RNA sequence: UCGCUACUACCGAUUGGAUGGUUUAGUGAGGCCCUCGGAUCGGCCCCGCCGGGGUGCCCUGGCGGAGCGCUGAGAAGACGGUCGAACUUGACUAUCUAGAGGAAGUAAAAGUCGUAACAAGGUUUCCGUAGGUGAACCUGCGGAAGGAUCAUUA
RNA sequence: UGGUGACUCUAGAUAACCUCGGGCCGAUCGCACGCCGGCGGCGACGACCCAUUCGAACGUCUGCCCUAUCAACUUUCGAUGGUAGUCGCCGUGCCUACCAUGGUGACCACGGGUGACGGGGAAUCAGGGUUCGAUUCCGGAGAGGGAGCCUGAGAAACGGCUACCACAUCCAAGGAAGGCAGCAGGCGCGCAAAUUACCCACUCCCGACCCGGGGAGGUAGUGACGAAAAAUAACAAUACAGGACUCUUUCGAGGCCCUGUAAUUGGAAUGAGUCCACUUUAAAUCCUUUAACGAGGAUCCAUUGGAGGGCAAGUCUGGUGCCAGCAGCCGCGGUAAUUCCAGCUCCAAUAGCGUAUAUUAAAGUUGCUGCAGUUAAAAAGCUCGUAGUUGGAUCUCUCUCGGCCGAAGCGUUUACUUUGAAAAAAUUAGAGUGUUCAAAGCAGGCCGCCUGGAUACCGCAGCUAGGAAUAAUGGAAUAGGACCGCGGUUCUAUUUUGUUG
RNA sequence: UACCUGGUUGAUCCUGCCAGUAGCAUAUGCUUGUCUCAAAGAUUAAGCCAUGCAUGUCUAAGUACGCACGGCCGGUACAGUGAAACUGCGAAUGGCUCAUUAAAUCAGUUAUGGUUCCUUUGGUCGCUCGUACUUGGAUAACUGUGGUAAUUCU
């Protein structure tokens, strides 16, 4: 007996066929377009989409005046509007099935740092997040796959201790000032 | 085993105590007392977990050992004393008074009450027997035996106990049209009017109850506690009035109640 | 059909030894229950040396002694009962273990005599069943076509 | 008197008993002190009996893997039942005496096996399924193997005792003491598994107890079991016999957008480390927060398998020459090897990747959904036949009471279907919540208040209520049939005669 | 994400199996910078165990004549703190493992109207017509004398 929880969960699935061209090609295009590191970051966002399609595909067999479909189905669309993947006029339960991987990958903090212009490339956003230069509303966020909600998109900035926004220079500029 | 168990694991605790997973292996293990250990709230959970007065299971010892806590008007120096339904907790150093009533979701509740109401409690009659040179007795759900009862008290009714003397003042009988609270099952903590009582001889009576909104439900007879004569409760009720909201309108209450902010 | 090297397993003498499981019979540690037993420890008596109180007699304090006195407590030990571990010897087995002999299949074999079969495969083939051999096999009986005929003339 | 659905219940009355191995009816401790020699107030220990709580025990119904090279078993010696008792906390062949001769079996008993503790659950999965579940929660069992007890509310107890069988420690040889399937640790076994560490601060438990104790439990150490996040570089200016956009018929004209086998230049950014301090904690560590140092082949270098096809990616070069070896399969190697040994280059996953074995999908190659049976593996030589399985049409709620609305009855009994209530938590699904994201967690939020800690699922069996299609089943055929009022025979209610026989 | 692909022939269409493929779990190889959780002597031997620890306990309120401390005041029964020992209570829980065990365990469902229950909580506790302003004997701790090679022996 222990006071520990052993409840864990894997967050990706690997494909059934390992060496398949045009699966390899499409995921490499999605790695290069969004600045991701390995295939497992695509297989992770493929997995949260496959959980959302599957739960909506279950809710589509119950009729329109079901209790469970009306409650749990309105709570599924609410999250997808909240993270900015769906829009507001498309809140029937059948524009869930028209979602794709790219809608979910456009909402990462990495691509949003690139979209707002705080970076100048999609790989420049990965480092600027990871070097702790990026904060969201007060809080330095150190994770590039931080899915930016819709209300937290207007507050993404440059982290008041950083040499980019705050002003105290880094390791390199101060040593060159010492050698001045 | 050989002889009785003295420990309670945490996951094996009652669900309504709302103990989290990661604080320990063991749960407080109520002492034997008036209430079943599945039907009670120990005094350590009322002080540390609900009221946030204490912070550890040693401060509950330091609070109870100053004799600051009266459960039904008698001072209790056991931190795992099982307080149950309709039990009055008088803390006189601060000035509060609580009654343990279920709320609409199957748990207990912090129900602060006025010290003018804290002089009495209701009990439910459980067995009535004569004996010992023909002297009649009650047995209530607190194991309180009150000899010489009123002859019109029968089984499944409700008495009203005076807590300073121990004597019955007036009672309610089991009838239709009486206001009842469900004290067990999946309709627990719900308040409604008795509609109907179906008899099943050799099995359990089923008592159909009707809400104040129209929501009918049924229980077995043993999960039925007559609170009021007619529709007027002889005790106070919690913030919700014993009326269970479905989860859709329970969501609507939150998403409309946040819009009063600013 | 007929020549080299090794393994698997069984038979395998040896009435070879060691250990389990079921029971036949005999034995039966220790506990408990019963019937006894009575090492010891008190108590109440009875006298003797004697005080006080009450009135020769009663109650008290110190002791002492004796009696197979008469009661209480009670250890060892025994009879019998029961529970039952275990032991001894049989039978049924099962398993760990030493030993000549031979046995079968397996690893290949590109070693020798025919050419059974696939063509009408030079005796159409195949099936059952009995008999005989160097052997593929051959032959007697009765089928089948998966035949070499879907047919043979009033 | 009071009760239940039903008592041989609960109470009442009467006659007696009441165990010397005795049944209760208090020779007990504390704190403040008193009121008129008595009368006292709060507690602490007790205490027969009753109730309750915590249980335990013994039962009811339904359910489990493989095997027929296990088809009859049980019954002297209890097997099934009856009567009377003994024992036991009590119900019972539990056991004893006397009887009766029964009890279970293709609807698979009985016997054997299990690499069998059972569940909650776990893996995989379209739907159906299949396999695992020693393992932290519930329940069982057991402390080397059987057996017997003491004490106690509770034990057939092993961190209690007594034996025996098996091991084994000391010994002065007469004796004495043992039981890690507790936490550590050791040996052995094996493919196969961590420290003889710190602390009662947390969660709780025990005790006379606000105080003591706890290898329960917590904290560290070992730990690529496994799961979550995630570095190993970004940017700019040049140049290219690089590409793309506007013009020139074309040469060729440009900061307009991209790219690099530029070990071209250039500062700007930063962790990993090194390390004061705070914070964390019982005290420490770790992470979080901060000084100072900390990157140009940013040598502070990323690996594991592969390049014939399945299957992403070189008939490049050197070596060997059916050798060495590769290769899951097909195949490769006999002097030009797309396959071996290597160099280069390229590919896949990436702080991870190969191999072996178990298992699941693929497997419609176990098939209920959903396979096959002329010739590919396969229809019994033929027929009869009991069990099993399957079976043609047909049939459109009322009586005695209480305030028209409830009781009570049904009707022949069910299967089916729908609702209800009861179904441990954790897991699973799912709601809410910016753990810095996430896996998680059950928290949190606002300027003392406001919250949450939902909900679904929970087969079969058993309760409940509505439906009446389908499917089984009854209801009178020698009418001892329905409904009526008529008569007889036997028993008999309890009111009726101011009470009283 | 309800999926297939190579292998029988000179070529073909099939039956059909081999082989690949993807999880998941035990081992193992090579490699391994950061950070958060986290399993871990189950499988074979329910094999064997050095050493140490894992079960003890006092309030105002059962028993204090230990000077072991100190403290009034010295005729002051007992100031106090208190080891020890007697008494009470616990040690039957928790922890570990999975050998047994196949209508057994167990799960759901009922029953005790067929039973016991320390404790807790409530009841009851002058309900009996018959030395007390306080009863009797021991025993530890302590003092003192010993035995045994040896024990939590006495």
């Amino acid at each position: 007996p222990v006071a520990r929880s052993w409840v864990c969960r894997k967050t990706y699935v690997t494909p059934r066929r390992p060496f398949e061209k045009s699966r390899l090609d499409q995921e490499l295009k999605l790695i290069g377009e969004y600045g991701l590191r390995n295939k497992r970051e695509v297989w992770r966002v493929k997995f949260t989409l496959a959980k959302i399609r599957k739960a909506a595909r279950e809710l589509l067999t119950l009729d329109e005046k079901d209790p469970r479909r009306l409650f749990e189905g309105n709570a599924l669309l609410r999250r997808l509007v909240r993270i900015g993947v769906l829009d507001e006029g498309k809140m029937k339960l059948d524009y869930i099935l028209g979602l794709k991987i790219e809608d979910f990958l456009e909402r990462r903090l990495q691509t949003q740092v690139f979209k707002l212009g705080l970076a100048k490339s999609i790989h420049h956003a990965r480092v600027l997040i990871r070097q702790r230069h990026i904060r969201v509303r007060k809080q330095v966020v150190n994770i590039p796959s931080f899915i930016v909600r819709l209300d937290s998109q207007k507050h993404i900035d440059f982290s008041l201790r950083s040499p980019y926004g705050g002003g105290r220079p880094g390791r390199v500029k101060r040593k060159n000032a010492k050698k001045g | 085993a050989r002889g009785p168990k003295k420990h309670l694991k945490r996951v094996a605790a009652p669900k309504h105590w709302m103990l989290d997973k990661l604080t320990g292996v063991f749960a407080p293990r109520p002492s034997t007392g008036p209430h079943k250990l599945r039907e009670c709230l120990p005094l350590i959970i009322f002080l540390r977990n609900r009221l946030k007065y204490a912070l550890t299971g040693d401060e509950v010892k330091k609070i109870c050992m100053q004799r600051f806590i009266k459960i039904d008007g008698k001072v209790r120096t056991d931190i795992t004393y099982p307080a149950g339904f309709m039990d009055v907790i008088s803390i006189d150093k601060t000035g509060e008074n609580f009654r343990l009533i279920y709320d609409t979701k199957g748990r207990f509740a912090v129900h602060r009450i006025t010290p003018e109401e804290a002089k009495y409690k209701l009990c439910k009659v459980r067995k009535i027997f004569v004996g010992t040179k023909g002297i009649p007795h009650l047995v209530t759900h607190d194991a309180r035996t009150i000899r010489y009862p009123d002859p019109l008290i029968k089984v499944n009714d409700t008495i009203q106990i005076d807590l300073e003397t121990g004597k019955i003042t007036d009672f309610i009988k089991f009838d239709t049209g009486n206001l009842c609270m469900v004290t067990g099952g999946a309709n627990l903590g719900r308040i409604g009017v008795i509609t109907n009582r179906e008899r099943h001889p050799g099995s359990f009576d089923v008592v159909h109850v009707k809400d104040a909104n129209g929501n009918s439900f049924a229980t077995r007879l043993s999960n039925i506690f007559v609170i009021g004569k007619g529709n007027k409760p002889w005790i106070s009720l919690p913030r919700g009035k014993g009326i269970r909201l479905t989860i859709a309108e329970e969501r609507d209450k939150r998403l409309a109640a946040k819009q009063s902010s600013g």
